[PDB]
C-alpha cells in the first residue's frame, strides 16, 4: 500500500564528508539522468560594511565572464556545449553558485565550478562594463514595488545594522568599486569552512568526494588566524517606512514583527499560523469559500489584488508577518483584517484549522522538494543554516507535534503587543497611523 | 385581537376595586396578557406555515 | 468588517472623534472647541442637582 | 442554536475561558471598590480600617 | 531585580488586557486608603489642636 | 537606486536600551512596555479614584 | 388518497383562501418574509420569474394603497398556487447547513 | 549506504474504449494525478469562442457530488491543490495531496470533470474573471503576439484564441459549458495519469467513472495553414516580433529535425548574465545590433501542423535590422553552413534539457499526460534520445529550407515605424 | 444644482422628509409615528408655558 509516513522514510539520507581544509561536501544521491552540483557560501551583504554594500553582487556578476584558466568566453562556451545550464544568487547571508547538467557530466560540473570559486579573473576592462549593467538594474528593480517595499522593510526594520542594508548596494558603491575592494571581500569570504559543495541527482559520494579533493584542494597550508569574522547581532526596530507616492495605481505594504531565525523550534509552529492566514491573488479560483478566513474576506469584499504571509530568516533574527497590494481605498480594511487574523490566532486558534496549517506545510516541503536544483538547494542552505540536513521525516515529526496550543503560544511571543516594522509604498494616504498598527497588535478582550 | 381586548379587559380591572369578581378575572386576564405573547401567538405561526406547507 | 464604518450609530462616532483627518500642526487654541463641550456637559450635570433641590 | 454545537466551539469556550473568569474578577472587585460594600470589604487586611 | 520590576511587571500583569484592568482595580483598592488617610493625616498637621478630632477628650461625657 | 534610501539616525531620540546595534532588542521590550504601561495604570488608577 | 387526507387538503384549502393573498393575486412565494436565504433564492431566480414576481408585488401593493382585491376570476387558485421558489430556498439552506457543518469541526 | 531503491516501471494501459491509463509507483511523500483532455482551444467554433477558457476557470464550481464550497475546503483541509492548464489541444485537470489523501482528491477530481453543473447564477458569478485572467496573462507583449502569430498563421482551428474574446465575456452560456464538456471530456479524447498511484487503483477508476461515449471523433477539422500578419501598433517601448513558416506535426521524424534546428539557432539563455556564445541568431544579430536586444528560436507542434521560426524583442528602429540579421542567420543553415559540431553541441543542448524537463514529478506527470493524448504510448528517455541521435545534419539544414521557402506567418507589437511586412524580407 | 441635496443641513431634511422614498401602501397606522413627534412637540411647548408659572 505504502502510506505517507513510510514515504518520508525511503528517501535516501544525505551523506556528508568534510574535506581536510573545511570544505563540507555533501550529496543525496538519486536514480535521475541529470544533475544539479553547487558552492554554497555563507557570505551576503550582511558580511559587508558601508563602504563595500555592492559587493557580493559585483562578484556575482564577474563570476562567469572568465577565469585565469578559461578567459572570457570560455566558461560560457564548455558550458553552454554540454547541455548544462549555470546560475548564481545572492542573498543578504548566502551566496550560491550551481549547476545543471546531465550526471555523466559531474566530473566536469565540478571542475568549473572550482574555477569560478577559486580562480575568477576579475578584469578590469570587465568591472567597468559591470558598472553600467548594475546600475541598470536598480533602475529597473526602482519599477518592482515589491522587491522595493521588502528592501525599504529590511532598512526600517533592521536600522543601522548590517541587515538594513540590501544585497545590491547603493549607486554610489557601485560606481566607486575597486578592483581591489572585490579582491579582498572575496580572500575574506570564500573560504572553506564557510563553503559546501551540494550535489543532487544521479550520482554516488564517492565521487563526489574524489572531485572535491581533485579541484578545491589548494585553499589549507595556513589559513584564517589573522582575521576570524564571526556575525553581530542585528537589533530590530519598530518603526515605519512611509514612501507616498500617487502616481502609482496600487499601494504596497510590507508589515513584520521581529522573528527568531534559523536554527530556533517554533519557527515550524509560526509557518502552520503563516499556512492558516496563507496568501491570496486575484486569479485564485476559491473566492468566498476559502479556508483561510482574511484571503475570504479579501476575495469577497474586493479587499485587494493579492497577499502574502512570510517567515524570512536570518542567523539569530527575522522578519515575521505579511505584505499586500491592494487601492488607495482598502489598506486600512486589509490592515484591520490582517491583525485581527494575528490577534484571533494568538488568542483563540482552533484544532481543525491548525491540522489545515500542518497539512498546507507538509505539502509545501514535498512539493518544494522535486527534483535536483531544488534538493541540492536545500542540502546547500541547511548546512550552512543547522549544520545538518534535517531529514523529512524529522520536519514530519516536528510538524506533527504543533497543536492549536503551540500555534496560540508560539504567535503570542511573537505577534501579540510587539511593535512591527512597516514599510509603504505608493497610495498610502490612507495607509494607518504607527500608533494604530501599533493598537492592532492586542487586543482589549483579551 | 384577544390581546387588544385583553387588555382593554386589565385596563376596566385597572380602575375597579380588589374585591370578589374583581381579583379572579383580573389575574385571569394578567396570566393570558404573557400566555398570548410567550406562548399562544408563537404557537399559531408554526400552525399556518404547516398549513401553508412552509 | 471594522463596525466603527459599518454601524450607522458607530458610524457618526468614527467619523466625528476617532478616524476625523485632523491637522498635525494644531495649537492648545484647538483645545476649547472641546472645552466648551465639556463645559455645557458640566453645566448640565450640575445644573440639575441643583434644579433637583432649588 | 443547533449550528454552535460542535467541537470547534468547545475549544473556542476553552480558550476564552481564563479571560471571561478574569472579567469577572475585574466586575466584581470593581463593583465591590466602587460601592464600599462592608459584606466583602470586612475580610481584607488594610482596607479594613473602618471601625464602627 | 536580574530582569527589570517593569519587565516582570509587564509579563505577569499587563501583558493581559483582563489582568491589566485587574491590577488597575485592586491597585485603585489599595490607592484609596493610603491616599484618603494619608492626605488626612497631612491636614492633621498643618492644624495641629485646631480640630474637634483634638479637642474631643475636653467634653467627654 | 531606491538602495540609496537610508533610515535616517534616531540614536537622538532613542531609549538608553534601545542604542546598541549589536544587542537584541528582545532583552528590554518587556521592560519598556512594561514602563509605559506602568505609567497607563497609574493614571488609571489616579482618575478611578 | 384517503378520504381524510382529501380533509387535510380541504382544510389547508380553507386556510388558503382565508389567507387571502390570493385575493390580490399573489402567489404563495410572493408572500415570504425576506431573509437571507430568502434573498439569495430571489437572486438565484431566472429572468422570466424575477419579472412576474415583481409585477405581481407590483399589483398587489397597488390594490393594497386603493384598499382595493381582484375580480373573483382573476384569484389565485390554490391548485394553481406554483410553490416557484421552493427549490431554490431549499438548495439556499442546504448550502448554508454545509458551511455551518464545516464550520463545527 | 546511502543508496536509493530500484526504480519502478511507468505502467501503461489502453483501455478498449480509447481511453489511457500510466502510472508510476515513485514511492514519494506526495501524490499526483492528471486527467489530460483533447478539449483544448481549437475544438471551439466561431459561434462558441472563449468556452474553453471559462470552463478552464470553472473548476472549482459546484458538482453533483462536491458542492463549490466542499471542493475548496476539502481541498484545503488536506493542503492540497486542483489546477487546470489549457494548451492549444490539450485540457489537464492536475490535483495533488499527500499519498494517504489520493481518494478524496479522486472524488473531487471526477466530479469537476465528469459531474459539473454549470449552475445559471454560479457561472454568471463567475464571467468578470475572464477578463482579470486575461489582463493578467496579457501583460506579457509576448503573450499578445503569439496570440496574434496563431490567428495569422491558420484560419482554422489553431487559429483560436486562447483566452475569450472580449466581445464573448460574459456572452458564454451554462449550456455552452455543458456542450463542450459532453462532446470532448469523453473516454477516447481521455488519458488518466497517476504519480504515486498504484495501476489497480487508477485502472479500476478508469473502468468505474471514466467509461464516457458520445463526443466528437478524430482530432478535430484538421488545422488549415494560411499564413498572414497581425500589426498591433502598441507604444510599448521595444518591439515585439515573431517570423515563423510550417514546420511539422509532433511526433514525426521532422519534428525532431526543428526541434535541433532550434537549439542550433538558439533557444532560451544558459548562463546567468551570458552573452550567449554557441547561440547562431543571437551573435548574429549582436554584430550588427549594439542596443539592448534579444532573440530567440520559436518551436511551436502540434497534432496536425506546427509552427518554427524566431521571437526578436528590439528597440523600435533597431526592429528590421534585428529581423533581417535574424532571418539572414537561417538563410545560410539553409544554404548548407552548418558544422557537424554545431549539431552535436544542439543535440546535448536538446538531449540534457528534455531529460531537465521530466526531472519533477510536475514536468513528468505533463509529458506523460501529453504523450498518451498525441501518440497513445509512452516512450521511455533513452529513446527519445535515440530519436534526437537519428536526426542527421542534412535533416537539420532541410528544416532550415523548409522555413526558407515556405508561406510565412508574422505577428508584431510596439512602435512598427521600423518592423518590416512579410513583403520586405 | 438643487440645494436640497447638496446644503448639509437641507440634505437631511430632503433625506428624512422630502425625498424619502417610502411604500405607496402604507395604513393610516403609519401616522401615528408623525403624530407621537407632534406629541413630544405639543408636550415641550404647553410644558414651558406651565413651567413660567409653577
Ligand atoms: C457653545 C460653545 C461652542 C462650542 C461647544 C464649540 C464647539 C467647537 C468645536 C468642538 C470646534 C472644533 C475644535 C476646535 O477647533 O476648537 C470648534 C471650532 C470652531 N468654532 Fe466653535 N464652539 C463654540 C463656540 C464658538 C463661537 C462662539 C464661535 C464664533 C463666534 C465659534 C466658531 C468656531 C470656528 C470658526 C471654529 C473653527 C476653528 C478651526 O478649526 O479653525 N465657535 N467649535
Ligand atoms: C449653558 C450652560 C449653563 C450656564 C452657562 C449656566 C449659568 C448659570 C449661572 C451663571 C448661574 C448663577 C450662579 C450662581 O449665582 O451660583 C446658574 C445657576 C443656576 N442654574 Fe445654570 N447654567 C447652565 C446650565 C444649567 C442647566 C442645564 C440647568 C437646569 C438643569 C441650570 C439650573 C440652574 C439653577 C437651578 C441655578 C440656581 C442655583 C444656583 O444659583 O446655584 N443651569 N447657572
Ligand atoms: C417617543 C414616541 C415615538 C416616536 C416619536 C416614534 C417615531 C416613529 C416614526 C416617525 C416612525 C415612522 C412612521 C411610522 O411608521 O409610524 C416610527 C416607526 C417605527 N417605530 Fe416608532 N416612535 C415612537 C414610539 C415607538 C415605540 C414605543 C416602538 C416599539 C416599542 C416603536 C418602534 C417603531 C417601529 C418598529 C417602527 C417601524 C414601523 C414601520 O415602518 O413598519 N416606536 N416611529
Ligand atoms: C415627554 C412629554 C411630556 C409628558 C408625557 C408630560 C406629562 C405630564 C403629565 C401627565 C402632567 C400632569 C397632568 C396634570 O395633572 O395636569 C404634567 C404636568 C406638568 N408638566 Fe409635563 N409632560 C411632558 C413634557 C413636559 C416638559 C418638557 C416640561 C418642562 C418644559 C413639563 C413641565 C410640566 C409641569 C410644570 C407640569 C405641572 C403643571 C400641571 O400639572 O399642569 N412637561 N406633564
Amino acid at each position: 500500500t505504502a502510506t505517507y509516513a513510510q514515504a518520508l522514510q525511503s528517501v535516501p539520507e544525505t551523506q556528508v564528508s568534510q574535506l581536510d581544509n573545511g570544505l563540507r561536501v555533501a550529496s543525496e544521491q538519486s536514480s535521475q539522468p541529470t544533475c544539479t552540483v553547487g558552492v554554497w557560501i555563507d557570505a551576503g551583504s550582511r558580511y559587508e560594511s558601508e563602504k563595500n554594500n555592492g559587493a557580493g553582487y559585483f562578484v556575482e556578476h564577474l563570476a562567469f565572464k572568465g577565469t585565469k584558466n578559461r578567459p572570457g568566453n570560455a566558461l560560457e562556451k564548455e558550458v553552454e556545449s554540454m547541455g548544462a545550464h549555470l546560475n548564481a544568487y545572492s542573498t543578504r547571508e548566502h551566496t550560491a553558485y550551481y549547476i545543471k547538467a546531465l550526471s555523466k557530466d559531474l566530473p566536469k560540473a565540478v571542475e568549473l565550478l572550482a574555477d569560478i570559486v577559486q580562480n575568477c579573473s576579475l578584469e578590469d576592462s570587465q568591472i567597468e562594463k559591470e558598472r553600467d549593467v548594475i546600475l541598470q538594474e536598480l533602475q529597473e528593480n526602482d519599477t518592482s514595488m515589491r522587491d522595493v517595499v521588502f528592501n525599504y522593510l529590511h532598512a526600517t526594520a533592521f536600522q543601522g545594522t548590517p541587515l538594513a542594508q540590501s544585497v545590491e548596494g547603493p549607486s554610489e558603491n557601485v560606481r566607486k568599486l575597486s578592483r581591489a575592494d572585490l579582491t579582498e571581500y572575496l580572500s575574506r569570504h570564500y573560504k572553506a569552512p564557510r563553503m559546501v559543495l551540494a550535489a543532487a541527482g544521479g550520482l554516488e559520494h564517492r565521487q563526489l568526494l574524489d572531485l572535491a579533493q581533485k579541484h578545491f584542494s589548494g585553499l589549507s597550508g595556513t589559513y584564517d588566524e589573522d582575521a576570524v569574522p564571526t556575525l553581530s547581532p542585528c537589533r530590530f526596530t519598530g518603526s515605519q517606512i512611509c514612501h507616498r507616492e500617487d502616481g502609482l495605481p496600487l499601494a504596497h505594504v510590507a508589515i513584520a514583527v521581529e522573528g527568531p531565525g534559523w536554527a530556533h523550534p517554533d519557527n515550524v509552529a509560526l509557518q502552520v499560523a503563516n499556512a492558516i492566514i496563507g496568501h491570496y491573488d486575484c486569479t485564485y479560483g476559491g473566492g468566498a469559500h476559502l479556508s483561510s478566513p482574511l484571503a475570504s474576506i479579501a476575495a469577497t469584499n474586493k479587499l485587494c489584488q493579492s497577499f502574502q504571509t512570510f517567515n524570512i530568516c536570518y542567523a539569530d533574527t527575522g522578519l515575521l508577518g505579511a505584505h499586500f497590494v491592494c487601492d488607495h481605498m482598502s489598506i486600512d480594511d486589509m490592515m484591520f483584517v490582517l491583525q485581527g487574523q494575528w490577534m484571533r490566532l494568538c488568542t483563540s486558534a482552533t484544532e481543525s484549522e491548525v491540522l489545515r496549517g500542518k497539512n498546507l506545510l507538509r505539502n509545501a516541503l514535498v512539493s518544494h522538494l522535486d527534483g535536483t536544483t531544488p534538493v541540492c538547494e536545500d542540502i546547500g542552505r541547511s548546512l550552512l543554516t543547522y549544520g545538518r540536513r534535517i531529514p523529512l521525516a524529522e520536519w514530519e515529526s516536528r510538524i506533527a507535534e504543533v497543536d492549536a496550543r503551540v500555534v496560540r503560544e508560539v504567535c503570542s511571543k511573537y505577534f501579540y503587543d510587539q511593535c512591527p516594522a512597516v514599510a509603504g509604498f505608493g497610495p498610502i494616504e490612507q495607509l494607518p497611523d504607527y500608533n494604530r498598527i501599533r493598537s492592532g497588535m492586542f487586543w482589549l478582550r483579551f | 385581537w384577544a390581546l387588544v381586548a385583553d387588555l382593554l379587559t386589565l385596563t376596566w380591572i385597572g380602575g375597579q376595586p380588589v374585591e370578589h369578581p374583581y381579583i379572579t378575572i383580573g389575574q385571569l386576564a394578567s396570566v393570558l396578557y404573557f400566555l398570548l405573547i410567550l406562548v399562544l401567538m408563537p404557537t399559531a405561526g408554526t400552525i399556518e406555515n404547516k398549513l401553508l406547507k412552509w | 468588517t471594522n463596525i466603527r464604518k459599518s454601524h450607522p450609530l458607530m458610524k457618526i462616532v468614527n467619523n466625528a472623534f476617532i478616524d476625523l483627518p485632523a491637522p498635525s500642526n494644531i495649537s492648545s487654541w484647538w483645545n476649547f472647541g472641546s472645552l466648551l463641550g465639556i463645559c455645557l456637559i458640566l453645566q448640565i450635570l450640575t445644573g440639575l442637582f441643583l434644579a433637583m433641590h432649588y | 442554536l443547533t449550528r454552535f454545537l460542535g467541537p470547534r466551539y468547545r475549544q473556542l469556550a476553552r480558550n476564552w475561558v481564563p479571560t471571561a473568569q478574569l472579567w469577572g474578577a475585574v466586575g466584581a472587585v470593581g463593583l465591590v471598590w466602587a460601592t464600599d460594600s462592608r459584606l466583602i470589604l470586612d475580610w481584607v487586611p488594610y482596607i479594613n480600617g473602618k471601625f464602627k | 531585580v536580574a530582569p527589570t520590576l517593569t519587565a516582570r511587571l509587564y509579563s505577569l500583569l499587563f501583558r493581559r488586557t483582563s489582568t491589566f484592568a485587574l491590577t488597575i482595580v485592586v491597585g485603585a483598592l489599595f490607592f484609596e486608603r493610603a491616599f484618603d488617610q494619608g492626605a488626612d493625616a497631612i491636614y492633621e498637621h498643618i492644624n495641629e489642636g485646631k480640630l474637634w478630632k483634638h479637642i474631643k477628650h475636653k467634653y467627654e461625657n | 537606486s531606491h538602495t540609496d534610501i537610508k533610515v535616517p539616525d534616531f540614536s537622538d531620540y532613542r531609549r538608553p536600551e534601545v542604542l546598541d546595534s549589536t544587542k537584541s532588542s528582545k532583552e528590554s521590550s518587556e521592560a519598556r512596555k512594561g514602563f509605559s504601561y506602568l505609567v497607563t495604570a497609574t493614571t488609571t488608577v489616579g482618575v478611578a479614584y | 388518497v384517503s378520504a381524510s387526507s382529501r380533509w387535510l387538503e380541504g382544510i389547508r384549502k380553507w386556510y388558503y383562501n382565508a389567507a387571502g393573498f390570493n385575493k390580490l393575486g399573489l402567489m404563495r412565494d410572493d408572500t415570504i418574509h425576506e431573509n437571507d436565504d430568502v434573498k439569495e433564492a430571489i437572486r438565484r431566480l431566472p429572468e422570466n420569474l424575477y419579472d412576474d414576481r415583481v409585477f405581481r408585488i407590483k399589483r398587489a401593493l397597488d390594490l393594497s394603497m386603493r384598499q382595493q382585491i381582484l375580480p373573483k376570476e382573476q384569484w389565485t387558485k390554490y391548485e394553481e398556487d406554483k410553490s416557484y421558489l421552493e427549490p431554490y430556498l431549499k438548495e439556499v439552506i442546504r448550502e448554508r447547513k454545509e458551511r455551518e457543518e464545516w464550520a463545527k469541526k | 549506504a546511502g543508496v536509493p531503491p530500484h526504480p519502478q516501471d511507468l505502467e501503461f494501459t489502453r483501455l478498449p474504449n480509447g481511453l489511457v491509463i500510466a502510472s508510476l509507483e515513485n514511492y514519494a511523500p506526495a501524490s499526483r494525478i492528471g486527467l489530460f483532455i483533447k478539449a483544448g482551444s481549437r475544438y471551439e467554433n466561431s459561434n462558441n469562442l472563449g468556452t474553453s477558457h471559462l470552463l478552464r476557470l470553472a473548476s472549482s464550481l459546484t458538482t453533483k457530488g462536491a458542492s463549490s464550497f466542499k471542493i475548496t475546503r476539502g481541498i484545503e483541509a488536506v493542503g492540497g491543490k486542483l489546477s487546470v492548464t489549457s494548451t492549444r489541444e490539450n485540457m489537464a485537470y492536475t490535483v495533488e495531496c499527500l499519498r494517504d489523501d489520493v481518494d478524496i482528491l479522486m472524488e473531487f477530481l471526477l466530479n469537476v470533470t465528469t459531474a459539473p453543473e454549470f449552475r445559471r447564477w454560479e457561472v454568471a458569478a463567475l464571467q468578470p474573471q475572464l477578463r482579470i485572467d486575461k489582463a493578467v496573462a496579457l501583460q506579457n507583449p509576448q503573450a499578445h503576439v503569439i496570440e496574434n502569430l496563431h490567428a495569422a498563421a491558420y484560419r482554422n482551428a489553431l487559429a483560436n484564441s486562447l483566452y475569450c474574446p472580449d466581445y464573448r465575456i460574459g456572452k458564454v452560456t451554462p449550456v455552452e459549458l455543458h456542450d463542450y464538456v459532453q462532446n470532448h471530456f469523453t473516454s477516447a479524447r481521455m488519458a488518466l495519469i497517476g504519480l504515486g498511484v498504484s495501476h489497480p487503483v487508477l485502472k479500476q477508476v478508469a473502468e468505474q467513472f471514466l467509461n464516457i461515449r458520445g463526443g466528437l471523433g478524430l482530432s478535430g477539422a484538421k488545422a488549415k495553414y494560411h499564413g498572414g500578419e497581425i500589426r498591433e501598433q502598441n507604444g510599448d517601448s521595444l518591439v515585439h516580433a515573431a517570423l515563423v513558416a510550417e514546420s511539422a506535426a509532433i511526433g514525426s521524424a521532422e519534428a525532431n529535425a526543428f526541434s535541433v534546428l532550434q537549439h542550433v539557432l538558439g533557444a532560451g539563455p544558459h548562463v546567468k548574465r551570458g552573452s550567449n556564445a554557441t547561440s547562431s541568431l543571437y551573435q548574429a544579430v549582436a554584430k550588427g545590433v549594439h542596443q539592448p536586444f534579444d532573440v530567440s528560436a520559436f518551436n511551436a507542434s502540434y497534432s496536425d501542423s506546427g509552427l518554427f521560426g524566431f521571437y526578436t524583442i528590439s528597440q523600435a528602429a533597431s526592429a528590421g535590422d534585428v529581423i533581417k540579421a535574424a532571418y539572414n542567420q537561417v538563410k545560410t543553415i539553409a544554404q548548407g553552413n552548418l558544422s557537424n559540431p554545431d549539431v552535436q553541441a544542439a543535440k546535448n543542448k536538446l538531449k540534457a534539457g528534455y531529460l531537465m524537463s521530466v526531472e519533477s514529478s510536475e514536468g513528468f506527470l505533463d509529458e506523460v499526460g501529453s504523450q498518451a493524448l498525441a501518440a497513445g504510448s509512452y516512450t521511455p528517455p533513452s529513446t527519445v534520445l535515440q530519436q534526437i541521435d537519428a536526426v542527421a545534419d542534412a535533416d537539420v539544414i532541410n528544416a532550415a529550407k523548409k522555413f526558407v521557402s515556405g508561406r510565412k506567418s508574422m505577428a508584431a507589437s510596439g512602435n512598427l515605424g521600423h518592423t518590416p511586412f512579410i513583403d520586405e524580407l
